[PDB]
């Protein structure tokens, strides 16, 4: 349970990071009074929290097989509590700033609003799918990493997938992620941070340093690789900008015979000729800004 | 014996300003080692030209404001009324809004 | 050949050159002043770096108007400063047309933007130059009327007569509409921040500062700032009290008021956001021009009413 | 110290001595030129994959910037864009390679990744590691500032040697060797 709760905590932290970046880059182009300084403190403090939990800030490399690389320190409670009692007024300010600029609300609400059919045949797994009214989230339909134990109400849009409905849904998703983090901080399990399976790579470090068998397992799983049975697996999760999925085929060897990475930004970018069909260049740039695609995520 | 000095000062000011810019440019140089834009831009340039030439009559009115009595004020008032009638005609037809 | 007339003439020449160097170094120094407000030897280092860099003439362009556009952008609104009197005995130009000359210089200011837009062999730069030129025409149309309010109050075009008519009351308080229209027009013509970079509504438009490298870009970089300081000097000598003060020397008062108005321009840099292009043109055509025409009519009725 | 020169990746560079070891007016003028190039540096942060947010959160038209930050991964389809943007810039020009992706292949030894920026254009300053902190970038700005402060470049294309002189600076790992080896204890990773 503790591994699942830690995974949920770190995933919602990085989802908060991505949602904050998307909302900051969507609100900068109109108001531009304090759009980046107001967002800089939150991203920097969650980067310091990730730096405390894991190694460096952007890429943790902290999810291991059967658990996590290290245990949480004796100061993560203070950092998380100082984070969680300081964000609600930020969310109120963000809602106020997303409601103040009515010029953008009257401008971006009209052009290129697909609904309920173009978001279901072109992919569109992100906030567009829930903005069209299709209540489909992986965390509620096919739960993973113990997301059934967290009570959070998935927010959905109505009708079309507007450029404003997506950012409203991402603000409400920020609120849901904050509630998930609050529930994680409320009752935390005190179990192990790694499973007791022999295929957990790597094994726990203390037993590696002072038990021969754990040294055997660490020696062979680190060097040659964990020998894995010949099967096929598929994990599909709700990513920070859509639905990500890893489909892995193992041939029985220590490497992967096939890795397939289905990324949401590929399907999000594939549908842009279907909505800029008779639009303007500035409309195309606005639509590109309003879409949460990432080009390195497109090209893997 | 003062306006000649002022004209000389104007002359050296202009000459040394262009000379400073020339020496600055050549010191930067020496060291180191079928389409069409629109028609509304032409329309707004033409608005500028016509209203600038009417502003010319206002320019010449502004210097002799006191030496011409109330009759000159009445004539400039009906001139400005014609100018503002043209401007409000331009406003109301829709040829002055941009809408990009 | 030692004669006192030659000494007085050479002293006037010295006055002209010191006022030129002081306005050039004023613009250059408070360029860094604005960059700090957003180390005075950093501009000297920048000038050394810009001098020791090769000017690039594009191979698709011509070597005349590509270099003559920064020439206009620097020198036109540089010699616009020759009009401004800083003292009764420290003036370089006492000619009769003390307002029309600034109108000449502001009219010729659009040539730099247009010539740069053609000189950059780039369609997007040409469209951006069209947008900027349309904006500065749309505000320099009523720049003249904003000046004619004070001209009609003071009678003649001569700035000496202006600052002598400012003896009993400065022109800022009877004509605040003329003051705000002239401030708006000077912001737009000199390309100050709210009426700046009109490429923000189209990605088929680019700036005219692109493909300018080294000295040809530094000419614009110092020309806009010499332009804003001479616009501030025009503003104080017209609407505020030119060289007028109780105790401190008149040139100290002029420098203090000029510094006050470009810290106000720094406040403009800080406070207001950039309006949309259609809103900018609609404002400058529908609100400013009838308001300054009504201001001219009102000050005409006022100056003809109490004429005894 | 010794100096390398390039005169007119396949170019030739050999070891010489600076011409200031021999006109005291030229020595002060070259020092002032190097100082002016030092304290006034305009970067060109190249848009690439994922060192952007490290150059976004650290604090820009091309052809006026004398410094180019190649940050992201150099791919086979993006390398001609890098070369074209490098030849668009005017000399003097300096290159800072951010991250491992620009120093080397950078965790990608695969068919579609060019193994570093050094394969097509020279790089003056390297920053190692997946995403470097902006303080590492600012320290690299110090490093390239002092490197620019010690060069010998021609003042004009009329009189003088027509070859820029790079300085064979002492490496930072040998200079910091005492401070890095003389580290006795560190904070244990079980706390914050
Ligand atoms: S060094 Fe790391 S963060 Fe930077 S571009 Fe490469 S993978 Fe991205």
């Amino acid at each position: 349970d503790r591994v699942n709760v830690i995974r949920v905590m770190l995933s919602e932290l990085f989802r908060i990071n991505s949602h904050l970046l998307y909302i900051s880059t969507f609100i900068q182009d109109v108001g531009a009074m304090t759009p980046v300084f107001f967002a800089f403190t939150d991203r920097q403090k969650i980067y310091d929290l990730v730096e405390a939990i894991t190694g460096f800030r952007m890429h943790p490399a902290w999810f291991r097989i059967g658990g996590v690389a290290h245990d949480l320190p004796r100061g993560w409670d203070r950092l998380l509590r100082e984070f969680l009692d300081w964000m609600p007024k930020r969310l109120a300010s963000y809602e106020k700033a997303a409601l103040q600029n009515t010029i953008l609300k009257g401008r971006s609400q009209g052009v290129a609003a697909y609904g309920a059919k173009e978001a279901l045949e072109w992919g569109t797994t992100g906030a567009g799918l829930r903005a069209t009214g299709i209540d489909f989230d992986v965390r509620k339909a096919r739960p993973y990493s113990g997301y059934e134990n967290f009570d959070f109400e998935i927010p959905v849009g109505g009708g079309v997938s507007d450029c404003y409905t997506r950012v409203m849904l991402k603000v409400e998703e920020l609120r849901q992620s904050l509630r998930i983090l609050e529930q994680c901080l409320n009752n935390m399990p005190e179990g192990p941070f790694k499973a007791d399976h022999p295929l957990t790579t790597p094994p726990p470090k203390e037993r590696t340093l002072q038990h021969i068998e754990t040294l055997i397992t660490h020696f062979l799983q680190v060097s040659w690789g964990p020998v894995m049975p010949a099967n096929e697996s598929f994990q599909m999760i709700e990513a920070t900008k859509g639905i990500n999925s890893y489909y892995l085929t193992s041939d029985g060897s220590t490497m992967s015979y096939r890795t397939r990475i289905r990324t949401p930004s590929y399907a999000h970018l594939q549908q842009i000729p279907a909505a800029i069909r008779g639009s303007l260049v500035s409309d195309l740039i606005v639509y590109l800004g309003s879409i949460d695609f990432v080009m390195s995520d497109v090209d893997r | 014996t003062e306006v000649i000095a002022h004209h000389w000062a104007f002359a050296i000011f202009l000459i040394v300003a262009i000379g400073l810019c020339c020496l600055m440019l050549v010191g930067g140089w020496f060291l180191g080692g079928r389409l069409r834009l629109s028609a509304k831009f032409y329309l707004v340039a033409m608005f500028f030209v016509i209203f600038d030439v009417e502003a010319l009559y206002l320019f010449a009115w502004s210097t002799s404001i006191r030496e011409s009595g109330w009759v000159g004020f009445v004539e400039a008032a009906i001139f400005i009324f014609v100018l503002l009638a043209g401007l409000v005609y331009l406003v109301r037809i829709g040829a002055l809004d941009w809408t990009p | 050949w030692i004669s006192p007339e030659l000494i007085e003439i050479l002293l006037t020449i010295l006055k002209a050159v010191v006022i030129l160097l002081v306005v050039v170094t004023c613009g250059a120094f408070m360029s860094f002043g604005e960059r700090r407000l957003l180390g005075s030897l950093q501009l000297v280092a920048d000038m050394i770096k810009m001098f020791f860099k090769e000017d690039w003439i594009p191979k698709f362009s011509d070597r005349v108007i590509f270099t003559l556009a920064p020439m206009i952008a620097f020198t036109s609104l540089l010699l616009a400063f020759a009009i401004v009197p800083v003292s009764p005995g420290w003036v370089v130009a006492d000619l009769n047309i003390g307002i029309l000359f600034f109108l000449m210089m502001a009219g010729l200011a659009v040539y730099a933007v247009l010539f740069a837009g053609w000189s950059s062999n780039n369609k997007y730069s040409l469209l951006g130059a069209m947008r900027a030129s349309a904006q500065t025409l749309s505000y320099e149309v009523f720049l003249g009327l904003s000046l004619m309010g004070v001209v009609a109050q003071a009678g003649s075009f001569n700035m000496t007569d202006i600052v002598n008519s400012q003896a009993h009351v400065w022109n800022v308080i009877p004509q605040f509409f003329g003051f705000i229209t002239f401030a708006i027009a000077g912001v737009a013509v000199c390309h100050r921040h709210p009426f700046d970079q009109p490429e923000a509504e189209q990605e088929l438009a680019d700036g005219y500062h692109i493909e300018y490298s080294g000295m040809k870009f530094g000419l614009f970089f110092v020309g806009e700032y010499i332009g804003i300081v001479t616009i501030s000097a025009l503003m104080v000598t017209l609407f505020f009290g030119g060289w007028q003060g109780p105790l401190l020397p008149p040139f100290i008062w002029f420098a203090l008021k000029t510094a006050f108005f470009m810290m106000m321009f720094i406040l403009i840099r800080a406070s207001l956001p950039r309006p949309r292009y259609d809103q900018v043109m609609s404002f400058g055509w529908k609100i400013c021009l009838p308001l300054t025409l009504i201001n001219l009519l009102v000050t005409a009725a006022v100056i003809l009413w109490q004429a005894q | 110290m010794d100096y390398t020169l390039t005169r007119i990746p396949l170019q030739k560079q050999e070891i010489v001595t600076d011409p200031l070891e021999q006109n005291v007016f030229m020595g002060k003028l070259n020092d002032m030129v190097n100082w002016g190039r030092k304290n006034s540096i305009w970067p060109y942060n190249f848009g690439l994959s994922c060192c952007y947010v490290e150059m976004v959160t650290s604090f820009a038209s091309p052809r006026q910037a004398d410094l180019m930050v190649v940050a992201g991964t150099c791919f086979t389809k993006m390398a001609p864009v890098i070369q074209r943007l490098y030849d668009q810039m005017l000399e003097p020009k300096w290159v800072i390679s951010m991250g491992a992706c620009a120093n080397s292949g950078g965790m990608y030894d695969i068919y579609s990744v060019v193994q570093g920026v050094d394969k097509f254009i020279p790089v003056d300053v390297y920053i190692p590691g997946c995403p470097p902190r902006p303080e590492a970038y600012m320290q690299a700005l110090m490093l390239l500032q002092e490197s620019i402060g010690k060069e010998r470049r021609p003042l004009s294309w009329v009189v003088g040697d027509q070859g820029v002189y790079r300085a064979n600076m002492q490496s930072e790992r040998e200079r910091k060797r005492g401070e890095r080896i003389a580290v006795t204890n560190l904070r244990t990773p079980d706390e914050i």
